[PDB]
């Protein structure tokens, strides 16, 4: 349930 | 010693007769033992044992030896089963003359009388010559089980089986091409018959069981959109009752039903919420099910930003108050780009009742720029009721419930409208169906028979990628598949005006594949490493190209669909022009077909059908053709099924030579490979695909799938243009 937003932030949709 | 026959008259047992039969059915198979079979069945014989019983016994005997190491038992069992059904239907192995059969069946009222009016006895004699009853010998035991159980015309009370597979196929052809000019009618009948009897084209259960019989009900799934009004709610509900009553899957969009607390009439009465109505559509859906359980399926769709989203997302959660739960329906959460960015930036998502934000709902599906404009505007505007929730919270909540139930689906509405055959401004796609592969325009009803309403239907079929030798075989196959379903559209009946409206308006078809897995094994590709990307791109380009050609060819002959002008196809736009660009970075295979020639031909002559492809799941159809299901990898080499007649085993096609080639569901290290292939397939597919996401707890620390992983895979799918996401399988051994 732990979610890192930094890891996802750099993703390109 | 002593056997009983069908009249009830004794006779002595001649055991060479049995042996003869076994010997016959074993013809050509490898690794099966007639003595093994004989040994296992003879021990259960007894004085005065019905002859039928003897047959069942040896069938089971053969059926019980099915295995990865001895897969020809499938065919040995099958043939025995086929033999027995012959006798059962005809009192002899040799099937009667086609004409004699049809007359008899018309007189018994098991076949439609139009067959005898539409074809002449000499025409029937001609058709008989096309038939090849030895094709019955190519079915696998599981397949015969399916045919017997849900295809072959039979008496359900008495048990009597009135027909055989080949008759079914010939007459399905006959009925579908019965309005053809006599100069080509029988040519088409013959071509289609071969196509389906040699498993090149698969047809849905409704079609297969009914086309030829007096019925006219053949639609398997409906898509109803519900306006925010008691009249529309009532209408919607009425449509569902009629449609589940004809065993159809329901896909309902109840997204505009205003939120709990919202004003009604001014300030005279406040709204009661969406849930009360969802519960009402759920009873509608199960209105024709034993008790309120057995059958009747539906998938309800709503925007992620709906004001009641957090209460809607946990509707299946079992741990909860009865009144705040609608557990017997699957849900499809609709997301768009803006929502995902909120997640990535770790920002908030504002929740809004659709009733209070003029133009948002439409914008959401049809115009992303306009949606973004309106969305921010209303975020600021303090007059508008609203709620803030942390994107991570909301997304995590949804994924949690998706992970636990497996049935909280996602629909990427932007992808559904920016990369579709339709014009978002005129006829947007704002929902999907039960199994998340259909994507078609819908308009809310204001009454059951409202003529300005529009209901989408699923008119399906499929190419068997395991049965073609090259992709150029799809040109004739696409002709036949498109021509038969298009005929079907005029053939069948429409219980609700709105459903006819869309059928005739847009003539939308949804043709996909089955046997993808086997096909990849045949070409030595896998799902997980990206080895199948270019082959996939090559294969789905052929499929789409030839379907569009066939439709275009058909428009020339018979005219494009009435509403062809609301398609982007009509504006010279093609699948290859609007797919998700990221796809370029994962596959380089070059288009092999003349798309520009076709672009013009479509522009000039239009399309008969507005949509042509849709990758749907498939248990039954795949079973009859002994094929891996739709595009999914097999769980294992042998699939087990339960029955009153024993345990049903079916070995994956060509296990002998391809066991190491297959890549089984749980052998894939993750979902990337597969989500790539779904993205590639979506480049060319008109509608959507039933993509699954799979997770094995064993592959994670403490056996718990990380939410990070779940969100990562969700984002991946969006990145490659995946339109919808269906089941989530969590392994559990
Ligand atoms: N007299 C018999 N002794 C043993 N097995 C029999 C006998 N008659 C039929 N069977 C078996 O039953 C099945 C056929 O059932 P059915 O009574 O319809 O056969 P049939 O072809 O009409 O038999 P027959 O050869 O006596 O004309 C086959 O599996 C066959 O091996």
């Amino acid at each position: 349930s732990e979610v890192d937003t930094d890891d996802l932030s750099n993703f390109q949709l | 010693l002593l056997v009983t026959k069908r009249d009830g008259s004794t006779e002595r047992i001649n055991l060479d007769k049995i042996h003869r039969v076994l010997d016959w059915a074993a013809e050509g198979l490898h690794n099966v033992s007639i003595s093994q079979v004989e040994l296992r069945s003879h021990i259960q014989f007894y004085d005065g044992i019905k002859t039928s019983d003897i047959h069942e016994t040896i069938i089971k005997a053969a059926a019980d030896l099915i295995s990865r190491d001895a897969p020809d038992y499938q065919y040995l069992a099958a043939r025995l089963a086929i033999f027995h059904l012959r006798k059962k239907a005809y009192g002899q192995f040799e099937p009667p003359a086609l004409y004699d059969h049809v007359v008899k069946m018309v007189e018994m009222g098991k076949y439609d009388n139009h067959l005898l009016e539409d074809y002449t006895e000499e025409e029937f004699k001609q058709m008989d010559t096309f038939i090849d009853h030895d094709r019955d010998m190519t079915f696998s035991y599981a397949a015969v089980k399916q045919l017997e159980g849900k295809y072959l015309v039979q008496n359900r009370v008495t048990g009597e089986i009135y027909e055989s597979a080949q008759f079914l196929y010939i007459l399905v052809a006959a009925c579908l091409f019965s309005n053809y000019p006599r100069e080509t009618r029988l040519q088409y009948v013959k071509r289609f018959y071969d196509a389906v009897s040699t498993f090149k084209i698969s047809l849905p259960t409704p079609i297969m069981s009914g086309v030829r019989t007096p019925t006219r009900q053949f639609s398997s799934c409906v898509l109803i959109e519900c306006g925010d009004s008691l009249d529309s709610i009532n209408a919607t509900s009425s449509a569902i009752v009629k449609y589940v009553s004809q065993r159809a899957g329901i896909g309902i969009n109840a997204g505009r039903i205003r939120a709990l607390g919202s004003p009604i009439r001014g300030g005279e009465a406040f709204h009661t919420g969406c849930i009360p109505f969802y519960k009402h559509f759920q009873t509608a859906v199960k209105s024709c099910s034993q008790g309120g359980v057995r059958g009747g399926a539906a998938t309800l769709f709503y925007p992620m930003w709906h004001l009641e989203v957090e209460s809607l997302l946990v509707l299946k959660n079992n741990r909860g108050v009865e009144g705040n739960r609608v557990r017997h329906m699957d849900y499809g959460v609709q997301i768009n780009k803006l929502m995902y960015t909120r997640l990535l930036k770790g920002e908030d998502i504002t929740l809004f009742s659709p009733s209070d934000v003029p133009g948002l709902y439409d914008a959401f599906f049809a115009d992303q720029e306009e949606f973004e404009r309106l969305y921010t505007k209303y975020e600021k505007d303090d007059s508008i009721r609203k709620q803030r929730v942390k994107a991570v919270e909301l997304f995590s909540l949804m994924m949690q419930e998706r992970a636990s139930t497996g049935r909280i689906y996602i629909q990427n509405v932007d992808h559904c409208n920016t990369h579709s055959p339709f014009d978002p401004a005129i006829a947007p796609v704002r929902q999907s169906n039960l199994c998340l592969e259909i994507a078609l325009p819908t308009k809310p009803l204001n009454d059951v028979n409202d003529e300005n309403g529009e209901i989408a239907l699923c008119t399906l079929s499929a190419f068997n990628l395991g049965a073609i030798n090259n992709l150029d075989e799809l040109e004739e196959l696409a002709i036949l598949a498109v021509r038969a379903l298009d005929a079907l559209l005029d053939y069948q009946d429409y219980p609700i005006p709105a459903a006819k409206r869309g059928a005739m308006g847009r003539r939308t078809l949804g043709i996909g594949v089955i046997n993808f897995a086997y096909y990849l094994a045949k070409h030595g590709k896998r799902y997980s490493d990206g080895s199948a990307n270019n082959l996939t791109h090559k294969t789905f380009e052929a499929i789409q190209y030839y379907l569009l050609k066939a439709s275009n060819e058909l428009a020339k002959e018979q005219g494009a669909c009435p509403w062809f002008n609301e398609t982007t196809y009509a504006k010279g736009i093609l699948p290859i022009d609007t797919y998700k660009k990221d796809l370029d970075t994962i596959a380089n295979e070059p288009l092999h077909y003349d798309w520009e020639a076709l672009r013009e031909s479509i522009k000039t002559h239009g399309l008969r059908n507005s949509t042509l492809s849709a990758l749907m799941p498939s248990e039954t159809s795949s079973q009859i053709s002994n094929a891996t299901n739709g595009i999914e990898p097999p769980r294992g080499y042998v699939s087990i099924k339960a029955s009153k007649d024993g345990i049903l085993r079916q070995v994956v096609p060509d296990y002998e030579h391809l066991h190491d080639a297959y890549e089984l569901l749980w052998e894939m290290p993750g979902n990337d490979g597969y989500l790539q292939l779904v993205g590639i397939m979506q480049k060319f597919i008109d509608q959507s695909i039933s993509a699954n996401t799979n997770y094995d707890p064993s592959r994670f620390p403490s056996g718990k799938v990380p939410m990070q992983q779940l969100l990562k895979d969700l984002l991946t799918a969006y990145k490659f243009g995946v339109k919808t996401l269906y089941y989530q399988n969590t392994r559990d051994g």
